[PDB]
């Protein structure tokens, strides 16, 4: 049987907070250094030279992977 | 006459279109010619 009617109290207090970052916050990416490219030499069958900006070049990259490329003051 | 047969190369993540047509030629009477020159922003703004 039923003796009474009542209002249903609850303690909903969240007072502790636990967040755990998902695994993909720490996953790797590829980052690069970025300079203004002063010029480019490409060679595979036929050598072709672009020149964007003419200055004494402080730095030079060489990359052989398919086409030979030289990135000047890259 | 044993004519040289060159297989064409398609653009690639590291080998873009304009790179291909500039650095590679499938007609092998045009090999070993010479070097070609181009310009980007400032050298082009001067030249043109």
């Amino acid at each position: 049987m039923f003796l009474i009617h009542f209002v249903h109290y609850k303690t909903i207090l969240q007072k502790y907070t636990f967040k755990f970052k998902h695994i993909f916050l720490s996953i790797d990416k590829y980052n690069s250094l970025f300079f203004n490219i002063s010029g480019i030499l490409i060679w595979l069958n036929i050598i072709h030279i672009n020149i964007i900006l003419i200055k004494y070049s402080f730095f030079i990259l060489i990359n052989n992977f398919e086409y030979l490329i030289i990135l000047i003051s890259t | 006459a044993k004519r040289r047969v060159i297989v064409p190369i398609h653009p690639t993540p590291n080998f873009p279109a304009h790179f291909i047509k500039s650095a590679f030629t499938t007609d092998p009477l045009k090999e070993k010619q010479k070097a070609r020159f181009s310009s980007g922003g400032e050298a082009m703004r001067e030249v043109q």
